[PDB]
């Protein structure tokens, strides 16, 4: 039986915008997604 | 932007932080040489 998958983690703002301040500025309009998106992974991460 | 303990508060959006660990900040590493460069010559053109 498996036990745990690799504890992947990504930071949207990097993944979405590889250090392009213009990019992040537009994203911030989208609000709490790429907080919660980050959160669930950590929830995945810890739960591992 | 004060210091890491503060930047943590910038994430949870709480003035009080429970004991633990918190993925806080968008760390980055930097280049230090803005190198402009090229290769290794041999056969010149004889305008002689
Ligand atoms: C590339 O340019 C260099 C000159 O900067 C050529 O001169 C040297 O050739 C000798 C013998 O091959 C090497 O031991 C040297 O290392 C080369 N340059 C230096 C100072 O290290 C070189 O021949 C050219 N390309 C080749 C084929 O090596």
């Amino acid at each position: 039986l498996p036990v745990s998958m690799t504890k992947t983690s990504v930071d949207c703002t990097m993944y979405i915008c590889g250090d392009s301040t213009e990019c992040s500025n537009l994203l911030l309009q989208y609000g709490s997604f790429c907080t919660q998106l980050n959160r669930a992974l950590t929830g995945i991460a810890v739960e591992q | 932007a004060l210091d890491p303990l503060s930047e943590t508060k910038c994430t949870l959006k709480s003035f009080t932080v429970e004991k633990g660990i918190y993925q806080t900040s968008n760390f980055r590493v930097q280049p230090t040489e803005s190198i402009v460069r090229f290769p290794n010559i041999t056969n010149l053109c004889p305008f002689g």
